[PDB]
Order: structure tokens, then sequence, then C-alpha cells
């Protein structure tokens, strides 16, 4: 009741938190594929 | 408790900033690899 404003703030941060962890996973997956291609062109 | 609610916001704000800064570093490493791959191709 007195905390509705901060509860809604936390809610948006919780949604953004899950987007950022998902984005990181997609970026480390990409980085791994780019790392394998870099190795194949290198060695 | 207002303070408890305030502190959940703060902690998750700090965490999301850590995630955003981890994405920046991931983006920079991806740029390093895509430049190196373009050069070696």
């Amino acid at each position: 009741s007195d905390i509705l404003g901060m509860l809604k703030s936390l809610h948006q941060l919780q949604v953004e938190n899950r987007r950022l962890e998902e984005q990181i996973k997609n970026l480390t997956a990409k980085k791994e594929r780019l790392q394998l291609l870099n190795a194949q062109l290198s060695v | 408790q207002i303070e408890w609610a305030k502190a959940r916001v703060e902690k998750l704000r700090k965490r999301n900033q850590a995630l955003k800064s981890q994405t920046s570093e991931l983006q920079r490493q991806i740029a390093e690899l895509e430049a190196s791959n373009a050069e070696l191709k």
C-alpha cells in the first residue's frame, strides 16, 4: 500500500533483469561461434 | 516495510547495471572477433 510505487519500480527491474540475462546468453553463444571460426582461420 | 521495498529496488538496480556492463564487454569482444575474422578471410 505505502509500497506500491517501489513495488512497481521493482516489477520493471525484474522484467529488465530477465531480458538482460537472456541477451547475455545469446551473446556468449554468438561469441563461441565467432571464436570457433576465428580458430579455423588461424591454426 | 518501505526500507525493505527500497532495498529490493536498489539491489536489483545494481545487478542490472552489472548485467548491462557485462553486455558492453561482450559486445566489444564480439567486435574484436568479427574484425579479426574479416582480416583473416
